[PDB]
DNA sequence: ATCGATCGATCGATTTTTTTTTTTTT
DNA sequence: ATCGATCGATCGAT
């Protein structure tokens, strides 16, 4: 997922947090301005069918070992495969 | 309300408990008796109970059972605190156990399910290491000495943290510290592990284990590797190292998310899965039970006779102690005896390894070596060097018995000899020294090279082993087999009655029960004949050993001294088996004459 | 758990080399491979046997140093009777 | 009548029938909810049901009884390789055996709750993937702002066991790697799947989050994935009355003692002198426990042996098949310490786990032995202890355990010869010890 | 300054397994083989703070075995001017982990032997050696911590010890005992009672004890300036005989020596006979020994029937004998391992009772070069005489009847008091 | 005006970790 | 680096 959905039940709405790399910090509470500045702030948390996906595959890929040198090593090269 | 509704079943079982479950009335247990529970117990004044959950069962009709059941952990206090106020009203340092027993139905660990929390349960299976015992706290002084402490109270749910209510004092609190451990009440615990039976588990999937810890008296009760009833107190215990697992696991949402996982206390175990002495001073009486001793030892077998009355000497042994400073003399027996197989030789040992008490057996070939060896074990992990046993240790002031020392070569013939030199052992490879202690009434059986006679074949060469171990055994009995038709067909009688379902009607003299209890009341003596008799025993042996001076080709041997000793323990194996102390020279001839027929068996 | 080889080569040919030098482990798997159609792992708490459809080929060397024509067949041969049966 | 509940439902009935032609796309759109009305309806559906024949089963609380689908056979799911992102939630076909099953996972339902004061018993169910517990306060009510009691064995529980499984839907990509399978499950779900096992079990997709450092709040990017398991497909004995009767009349059946010997191989040719004593061993003998000790069993064992590719291996690995509790081991790649007390490590929980050896699954039914002549000296000793004690002592490691093993057996022999030869000693022919032998 | 005592026999004469939180805090004396130890590490004795704003020395606290707290608001003022601890003025001591497995000879059966704790402090410190049975004198409590943040479920402060005292396997001389002592000692025939003492149990030969006497006296190296100290350990050795007492009499040398090892022949006794030991530094140290002589040097060493030993560990039997250090090729570690140790041999002769009349070079397979380390050989008979079990047998029945020599602790005390 | 609780800014503590040389067994 | 608790003040209540 780039962006979580958090559903504020009470004030509800929609919150889009995006989240980059391999983790994030999850909002808590309610960012919702119907719950803002109202004394009750609504509950929220990730709604997995609101929020995007992409798909996301990962290789090594290694020489061919005819450009290695003749000394030294093979060099593995971390990719990371996404989408179609 | 919810304190009166256990508090209800508290009165309602706190009378209950003051009722009577007994029954059986003028023979008896006429009542009550569970107040005797108590007097008894107000004998020792263990501070533990054992109670049937059977006959709550019987009086509610269960119904108040049915709150023992799920509403059990909860519902825990209500029991022993009228118990003790019945305490209170009866006796007087307190803390009690209670212990369940006869519960209607055991579960498997794979019956087990979350409802069962909470709920008393009866489980058994085969123990798994037992660990070693630590005190647990549950209740303790913890206060801070600011400005004084005077707190010792609850804390008892497993944290063990920590005080909260009047702290400090007088400042707000909370605060910190400070546990106590001069005032508190601690006991128990060690810790183990059900392994699910083998029976149960549908090969292959294997069984899942999950930790018991053993509060209470049971502590210490278990027995690793063996399967044994348990009353449940089921309960379970936050896990922080499940992840990736993943949860859900809910949170607090000072975020510590909850993960709780099972552990099975174990509240209660049973192993499993007077007027006898009159029966003594009954057998002690007979005379002719010397022979009716001999006649009742082993009705599987078939004849062999002689034979049999030493199995029963090995189960007794002479004092195997004194005369100081010392050295201590032995002290227990030895015999292999061999012959054409078929002999069913075999029905020795499986009769008495399934008769006498820790009696241990091997195929006498493959143990490997250790086996009676440590091995040494390795790894650990974190160390190595794990020194077993192994094998033939914890048959220790026992009857131990094998097959064909040829089978097992000389490599443990060593070793072997070496047990029947200084009894107890010391072992290692490469690890810490240790000398263990095996003294071991020990048997055997070697077929011969041969497994035929070679009448004319010196027992001595005849049985494919050195001397020492021969001349340390005493003494083998050697014994042959051939066909006699009217034998052939009291072996066709004798023997098919044993294939026979019935009839199984056919008994010795003895239960084999009440010798065995006879056995203990001859195993306290320790007859020592001072006799001067026992100066006749000498030139016994002087005439015992002067006629194999010449020629050494017959049963020799020498003879050996250490025959005289077993003819020392010889006479110590007669007397138990008389009851009589000091002996007599005629039992000296007994067991004389035994050696003779023992010798002469390595004689043509 | 990561399979192959036979598990691999199932429903195919299996070339082989060193087949004296397999010893008893891979002996008594292919022994059991020749049993087809089966690959029997009773081992942890895996009780499974897997299907191997697999071709077997294997060429193998004589005793040392080399086949002598003194030599009878099956004493100059490393492999077991019932293996070559 | 049985009041079993948990309906396992068919899939596809809603195709090709009308009407639900929309509900079998919209079950399969939102799976979840579906089930949620279909339970419950079931429930109603047994109470008009019931309404009909009035009192039924004493009476109104069977219909309390909760009810519940547990549907199976939707579409067909492509192995898992090529599971999609966009299948977040669906139903899904699938087959594999499972490689591991822990142990039952304890999950929340209410939790339970206290305050200092009075100290009082208000809780809250955990109902939402948190727990929200008031700061204060039941009892003095009041207030006052006690910090909240939690006493989890009080709580409610139901189980959830997690199973890592590898498929086998074969049709394998190639180079993809043998991928396998995460579930959970619930109740009956729970353990009711042994390992091992290829199963069509099925159920929607699932994903969720962990954190990352598991103490800071951050959770790692993309979520983790596993099985729903909707619903599960894996593939005392009581017969019915009247074959019963054909056994009593097979019996009256002149040549049932050969008539079921050819029955018994009938694939194997010949020999049947042989196939007469493979009919004699499985009902081999009876117990004999007397007053006490005795128990020769009717445990009975013959070695088979002769002629190499007699197709004497074609019995063992047909009665294989036969026996309800059977075994098979080849020689040398069976040790004795595979017959017994495995005691290995779990390695997950990592804690040495004893295990039974292949003599004590021995334990019970028929066991085939192979390569017997070249079994290892070590074997055949654990036998011999097999063959007089019917049991297995294992002191050995921690702990003494002397285990019964009564069970039958049979070995495969192959001749030295490897022709046995005309004339020649007997015995010495066969190999093996003469006590061995005997 | 300062002494504690260490008292007397306080059964307790508890294993180990069996302890309880009723033993708990208050002393409990136990048994238990030694084991693996840490070396010795200097103690916190006595605490004492330069602190840090207010004023040295403040004056020395008394902490901790072991905790040592927690110096809130003092010496000034209070904090941030808080407690800290100097090198100045402070006293320490030596201190000591251990660890003490209980007796193998005393464990029962299949049950593997637990761990435990083995405090040391003061004199008692170091005076154990790793491999010893021992007893000890301690306090069992649920100390120490408890944290152990591990456990947690069920909560609990895991258990340790320390023994106000520690004895080995299982006595000293005194002025007053040793005075008249050598009164004993003026008198020449003593060497008769000695040989008198040496077995009186026993018979068997005057002669063959004779040379039991000799080695189990023990004697001078004696050193060489600046060279070789050459041979003060005698190395005994017997020939066998099957029925004979021979055995027996190295086990009334086993009690009978202050130090004694016997690993008997091999198959083997304890332990390896060598040295195997690698590390390994990781893991955790692992740990490090020598040949079964390493355990007790000094001690005569007590081993029968080398026929039965592998001729690897009778590499070192030569060996040991030879330079009187040990050493071995294993592996990375590198020492010179120096153990002096008196050395008994009694083996079986091959075959019968007596071999050949042939030279023993013919009776034992034996090498003489490996027997020739060996100073005594003790050669044993007979073929039957009449009157010989007269002399023997009467003498034993007699033994057994119950149910001139010196007594054992004076005579066990003379070789020790001698040697020392 | 005394008392409180409330929020916030203050303070400070927690974030990686198992493979190649071995060794008693036949 | 962020999260965690201490602790400080302030604006309302009685
Ligand atoms: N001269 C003797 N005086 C008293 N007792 C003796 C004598 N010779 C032998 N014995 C008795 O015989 C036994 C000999 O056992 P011991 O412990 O010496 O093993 P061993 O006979 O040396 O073993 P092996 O001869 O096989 O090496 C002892 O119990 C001892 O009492």
């Amino acid at each position: 997922v780039e962006v979580i959905a958090y559903t504020c039940d009470q004030c509800g709405y929609e919150v889009f947090q995006e989240v980059n790399s391999r983790t994030f910090t999850p909002l808590s509470e309610c960012t919702s301005e119907e719950c803002s500045q109202n004394q009750t702030k609504g509950q929220l948390f990730m709604s997995t069918r609101a929020s995007k996906f992409s798909a996301f595959q990962e290789c090594k890929i290694q020489e061919l070992s005819q450009q290695v040198p003749v000394g030294h090593i093979p060099r593995s090269l971390n990719i990371h495969v996404n989408g179609t | 309300v919810d304190d009166v509704t256990g508090e209800k079943v508290r009165e309602a079982f706190e009378q209950f408990l003051e009722d009577f479950s007994v029954q059986s009335t003028d023979t008896g247990e006429v009542e009550k008796v569970y107040r005797a529970q108590i007097e008894f117990m107000k004998i020792y004044d263990l501070n533990t109970i054992y109670i049937d959950y059977q006959h709550l069962s019987m009086r509610e009709n269960g119904a108040l059972a049915m709150a023992i059941s799920e509403q059990y952990y909860r519902f825990l206090p209500f029991l022993q605190k009228g118990l003790r106020r019945v305490v209170r009203k009866y006796a007087p340092e307190r803390v009690f156990q209670i212990s369940f027993f006869n519960l209607p139905t055991v579960h498997r660990i794979r019956d087990i399910r979350s409802e069962k929390i909470g709920s008393l349960l009866s489980i058994s299976g085969t123990v798994t290491r037992t660990s070693e015992v630590r005190p647990e706290l549950y209740k303790a002084s913890f206060t801070c000495d600011m400005c004084r402490a005077i707190v010792d109270n609850v804390e008892q749910s497993f944290k063990y943290t920590e005080p909260t209510f009047c702290p400090n004092p007088s400042c707000e609190n909370r605060a910190f510290w400070t546990l106590n451990v001069t005032r508190s009440r601690f006991l128990d615990w060690q810790k183990v592990r059900i392994q699910e039976n083998a029976n149960e588990i549908p090969t292959g999937s294997m069984p899942r284990t999950l930790d018991v810890i053993l509060r209470g008296d049971s502590v210490e009760r278990a027995k690793p590797g063996d399967r044994c009833k348990f009353t449940g107190v089921e309960i379970v215990v936050p896990d922080v190292t499940q992840l990736g697992l993943p949860g859900v696991k809910p949170s607090s949402t000072g975020v510590r998310d909850l993960t709780y996982k099972i552990s099975f206390l174990a509240c209660h175990v049973i192993s499993i899965g007077s007027d006898e002495i009159n029966e003594l001073k009954e057998m002690v009486k007979d005379e002719h039970i010397y022979d009716k001793l001999v006649r009742s030892i082993a009705p599987a077998v078939f004849g062999h006779e002689a034979v049999k009355k030493g199995i029963l000497l090995q189960m007794l042994g002479g004092v195997h102690k004194s005369t100081v400073e010392g050295i201590k003399l032995r002290g227990d027996i030895n015999i292999c005896v061999v012959g054409d197989p078929s002999t069913s030789k075999s029905q020795f040992l499986k009769y008495v390894v399934g008769f006498a008490p820790r009696s241990v057996y091997t195929s006498g070939k493959a143990s490997s070596a250790a086996g009676l060896t440590a091995a040494v074990v390795r790894d650990e992990e974190g160390g190595d060097y794990t020194i077993e046993a192994g094998a033939l240790m914890l048959a220790d002031n026992g009857i131990c018995c094998i097959d064909e020392f040829d089978k097992m070569d000389i490599s443990d013939q060593v070793a072997i000899h070496e047990a029947m030199e200084q009894q107890t052992i010391s072992i290692a490879k490469a690890g810490i020294h240790a000398t263990l202690n095996a003294r071991t009434s020990i048997l055997a059986a070697a077929n011969p090279v041969g497994g035929r006679y070679n009448r004319k074949l010196s027992l001595r060469g005849n049985l494919n082993m050195t001397a020492p171990i021969m001349s340390r055994f005493d003494l083998f009995f050697v014994i042959l087999d051939d066909c006699n038709e009217k034998i052939d067909t009291e072996l066709a009688s004798h023997i098919v009655d044993l294939h026979m379902k019935r009839d199984e009607a056919i008994e010795p003299p003895f239960s084999a029960e009440q010798l065995r209890r006879y056995i203990k009341y001859a195993r306290t003596f320790k007859p020592i004949l001072t006799k001067e008799a026992r100066s006749y025993l000498v030139e016994k042996y002087k005439e015992l050993r002067k006629d194999d001076a010449q020629g050494f080709s017959r049963s020799s041997y020498r003879i050996t001294v250490r025959q005289l000793e077993s003819m020392i323990r010889l006479s110590e194996a007669i007397a138990r088996a008389n009851c009589v102390d000091e002996i007599t020279p005629s039992f000296i001839a007994e067991a004389y004459d035994l050696l003779r027929q023992s010798i002469i068996r390595v004689d043509v | 758990l990561e399979g192959g080889a036979l598990v691999l080569a199932d429903n195919g040919i299996c070339c082989i080399d060193e087949f004296d030098k397999m010893d008893e482990s891979d002996r008594t798997a292919i022994h059991e491979v020749m049993e087809q159609q089966t690959i029997s792992i009773s081992k942890a708490g895996i009780n499974t046997t897997l299907n191997a459809r697999t071709s077997i080929l294997a060429a193998a060397n004589p005793l040392y140093g080399r086949y002598n024509p003194r030599l009878s067949p099956l004493d100059n041969i490393n492999l077991p009777a019932a293996l070559l049966s | 009548e049985l009041g079993t509940s948990n309906l396992n439902l068919d899939a596809r009935n809603l195709l090709a029938y009308k009407q639900t032609e929309d509900l079998y796309h919209q079950l399969l759109n939102y799976p979840q909810e579906v089930i949620s009305i279909m339970d419950q309806t079931i429930k109603d559906c047994m109470v008009s049901l019931i309404v009909d024949n009035n009192l039924d089963y004493d009476l109104d609380e069977i219909e309390t009884k909760f009810y519940k689908v547990r549907p199976y056979n939707v579409g067909s799911c492509k192995g898992m390789r090529e599971l999609n992102p966009n299948d977040i939630d669906k139903l899904i076909n699938l087959k594999g055996l499972v490689l591991r099953s822990t142990p039952v996972i304890p999950d929340m339902k209410v939790a339970f709750f206290k305050c200092n004061v009075c100290d009082h018993t208000m809780a809250v169910e955990i109902d939402r993937g948190v727990i929200q517990e008031p700061a204060r306060c039941e009892r003095i009510d009041c207030n006052e702002p006690n910090s909240m009691s939690l006493i989890h064995n009080r709580c409610s529980f139901a189980d959830k066991q997690v199973i890592k499984l590898q498929e086998t839907p074969d049709f394998v990509p190639d180079g993809q790697t043998p991928h396998s399978i995460s579930l959970c499950v619930y109740d009956e779900l729970v353990d009711s799947c042994r390992a091992g096992d290829r199963i069509e079990v099925t159920g929607t997709f699932r994903s969720i989050p962990i954190r990352a450092n598991s103490r800071q709040r951050v959770l790692k990017s993309l979520y983790k994935t596993y099985v729903d398991v909707v619903h599960v497909k894996v593939s005392v004995r009581q017969i019915t009355d009247q074959d019963l009767a054909k056994i009593r009349e097979v019996a009256a059946r002149e040549d049932l003692y050969s008539l079921l010997a050819r029955s018994i191989a009938p694939s194997i040719y010949e020999l049947e002198d042989v196939k007469k004593g493979i009919l004699l061993q499985l009902f081999g003998g009876t117990n004999k426990t007397f007053t006490k000790g005795g128990r020769y069993r009717g445990d009975i064992n013959i070695l088979l042996c002769g002629d190499p590719s007699t197709s004497k291996s074609q019995i063992l690995q047909y009665v294989h098949k036969i026996t309800p509790r059977g075994v098979y081991t080849s020689g040398k790649g069976s040790s004795a310490v595979g017959l017994t007390a495995y005691i290995t490590r779990d390695v997950d929980t990592k804690q040495l786990v004893l295990e039974s050896g292949a003599l004590v699954l021995s334990d019970g039914g028929v066991c085939c032995i192979d390569e017997f002549d070249k079994m290892s000296d070590s074997t055949r000793s654990v036998l011999h202890e097999v063959m007089e004690q019917q049991t297995i002592s294992i002191a050995k490691a921690g702990i003494i355990t002397t285990l019964n093993a009564r069970s039958s057996i049979l070995a495969s022999a192959n001749p030295i010869g490897s022709r046995y030869n005309p004339n020649l000693p007997v015995t010495e022919n066969i190999d093996l010890p003469p006590p061995l032998l005997s | 300054s300062e002494i504690h005592v260490r008292i007397s026999d306080f059964p307790t004469i508890y294993s180990l397994r069996e302890l309880r939180e009723s033993n708990l805090s208050s002393l409990v004396r136990v048994t238990g083989v030694v084991t693996r130890r840490t070396g010795v590490f200097p103690q916190l004795k006595y605490v004492k703070f330069n602190c840090l704003k207010c004023g040295s020395i403040l004056g020395p606290f008394f902490q901790d075995s072991n905790e040592e707290i927690r110096i809130s608001f003092c010496t000034n003022c209070k904090s941030k001017g808080p407690f800290r601890v100097n090198g100045e003025k402070t006293v320490y001591r030596n201190y000591q982990r251990v660890t003490l497995q209980e007796a193998p000879g005393t464990v029962p059966p299949g049950r593997l032997p637990r761990h435990r704790e083995v405090i040391l402090l003061a004199d008692l410190v170091d005076v154990s050696k790793p491999g010893e049975e021992v007893e000890v004198t301690g306090i069992y409590k649920n100390n120490y911590d408890g944290n152990l943040n591990a456990k947690n479920g069920f909560p609990v402060f895991a258990t340790i010890i320390e023994a106000n005292s520690i004895k080995r396997r299982e006595f000293s001389w005194t002025e007053e005992e040793e005075r008249e002592f050598r009164k004993i000692s003026r008198d020449r025939g003593i060497i008769d009672k000695i040989i008198s003492s040496m077995a009186p149990s026993i018979y068997g030969h005057r002669d063959i004890k004779t040379a039991v006497a000799c080695s189990l006296f023990g004697g001078v190296p004696k050193n060489v300036n600046g060279k070789h100290s050459i041979r003060g350990d005698i190395n005994v050795l017997l020939l066998g005989d099957p029925g004979t007492a021979k055995s027996q009499i190295l086990k009334y040398v086993e009690k009978t020596a202050h130090r004694a090892v016997f690993a008997t022949g091999q198959g083997a006794s304890a332990v390896g006979l060598t040295a195997s030991v690698r590390k390994d530094p990781i893991t955790k140290e692992w740990t490090l020994e020598g040949g079964a002589l390493v355990l007790a040097d000094k001690g005569v060493c007590l081993i029968d029937e080398f026929d039965k030993m592998n001729d690897q560990d009778r590499t070192s039997i030569h060996e040991a004998m030879e330079q009187q250090s040990i050493s071995i090729s294993k592996a990375g570690i590198v020492t010179t391992l120096q153990a002096r140790c008196s050395i008994i041999a009694a083996a079986n002769p091959n075959g019968g009772r007596y071999n050949s009349t042939l030279p023993l070079a013919q009776n034992v397979s034996l090498t003489e070069p490996i027997l020739s380390r060996f100073d005594i050989l003790c050669v044993v008979r007979d073929l039957v005489d009449e009157e010989a079990d007269e002399r023997l047998a009467t003498f034993v029945v007699d033994s057994h009847v119950r149910s001139s020599p010196i007594p054992q602790e004076l005579l066990m005390k003379y070789i020790h008091y001698a040697r020392t």
